[PDB]
């Protein structure tokens, strides 16, 4: 019930083997067992069974960075749960509200971020990200010379 | 510790070991995001898609906390949906397999009847 | 590299939700470890990590209809090895050399098919598939009144 | 037994226990209907695909018996498609992955040198 079947109709294959295809999947359909019973799809020619699910996806960034970096930690950090959960959200709004936004990012660059050291962590690449879309002028004069890789994603990530 | 949580952890259920995949640990983290962001609500179709093909929300047999995080917050919004909804088979068919997966949840750690969502 | 990242671009997200998401997808591209860069895509406008192997499917017949029945009994049975390796051979010909299938059916339901008994294995309705596509007036005088499943399967089959 | 299945089984990797889901079960059945109904030729795009995301044929981290199997039809066709192409660089890009396959297999069962595919 997450599978589409299908006939063997047209493919040129000859009629008698189309004949034994179809004689097999219409037994497949009558001898099914009920939490396998397939749904048959029409605008298919060619013969076959197949899973419908979806594929493996992410929709957050967040995410998607740490699932490419293979780097799952510091998932607990205040570092980390300050950006999620003070800089993130402010992300949402139609119109950035510039006050709280300078104090938020001020601080982050306070307590949290100081460094673009590296070897840099997906933790920090992705406060890095929250600020500089909210604040990217403090982070131009907190770090003029950003770490090659950032600079290359910044320049990319900038023009619409 | 929330209540939830709590009651969560009085279960054998949360003692199931589990050694996540790296697409687990990404599905994990990718909730945990949506969470502390506040935005569950924008991504409540994402959580029915999610649990139309999923049994739990990280593709696992067995809920994990992750599931208790998002039910957490999601039982509330799903309620309130339902309660106030002029066509309530409209609205169970929209998020068919989150009630589902609800429905679960809240006997699994019996959710009190004032707070549960009276199912059909 | 079986993996398709995307920019958030259009998305009625704000601008600076844009940018956060764009930075860390650039971002993901920089840090990607080689074994895992993955490939972009321009004509999705919503920002997605996906996988994009094929997912499960069965082009062949037999394995459809024993996967679809939990059947994967008695596939080193001589009834299945003459099955595939007598009759089954004999489909993929443009035009039917219809002295040797008369024989090769014949003995078919000589040695292998007698019944249509029932519980019908996938094995024994593989049997009787491939032995109706090629002959079915044999079957006809054979079984004259055939198993309804089997029955239900064969009126629809029958038409083009 | 044929000299190749034989070899297989000298290797302890023949020895690896694996329990195939329904799905790799399917797979292996299919791959028995295409070979005992003579059909490996035809089905040749079809391999190359399944090993363009899959390291063996039945989706396992080892080679099993249905890789042997396969292997022992295929690699003569490989190779006769392969010696007399008159562009062989297109030749290892349309089957590309059955040549990685080929590489590991011939090398596995130490194919002879009058027998395997002189490999670029």
């Amino acid at each position: 019930m997450s599978f589409l079947i299908s006939f063997d109709k047209s493919k040129k294959h000859p009629a008698h083997l189309q004949l034994a295809n179809n004689l097999k999947i219409a037994l497949a359909l009558e001898y099914a067992s009920k939490n396998l019973k397939p749904e048959v799809d029409n605008d298919n020619a060619a013969m076959e069974l197949r899973n419908t699910k979806e594929p493996f996806l992410l929709f957050d960034a967040n995410a998607i960075l740490r699932y490419v970096m293979d780097d799952f930690e510091g998932q607990t950090s205040d570092k980390y749960q300050f950006a999620l959960a003070s800089l993130q959200n402010l992300l949402y709004h139609k119109e950035l509200p510039q006050q709280h936004v300078e104090v938020l990012t001020n601080k982050a660059i306070e307590n949290y971020l100081v460094e673009l050291k590296e070897p840099l962590t997906t933790t920090d690449l992705i406060l890095f990200a929250n600020v500089y879309a909210l604040n990217s002028s403090l982070v131009h004069s907190k770090f003029p010379e950003l770490p090659s890789k950032v600079h290359n994603a910044v320049a990319l990530a900038k023009k619409h | 510790m929330s209540d939830l949580v709590t009651k969560f952890e009085s279960l054998i259920i949360s003692k199931y070991p589990v050694s996540f995949t790296k697409e687990q640990s990404a599905q994990a983290a990718q909730w945990e995001s949506v969470l502390k962001s506040g935005q569950i609500q924008p991504h409540l179709d994402q959580l029915n898609l999610v649990l139309r093909d999923n049994t739990f929300i990280v593709s696992t047999l067995y809920p994990t906390s992750t599931d208790v995080h998002v039910f957490e917050v999601a039982l509330p919004l799903i309620k309130d949906l339902v309660a106030s909804s002029k066509d309530v088979k409209s609205t169970y068919t929209t998020y068919r397999h989150i009630l589902r997966w609800i429905d679960y949840m809240q006997n699994l750690l019996e959710v009190s009847s004032t707070d549960k969502l009276e199912i059909n």
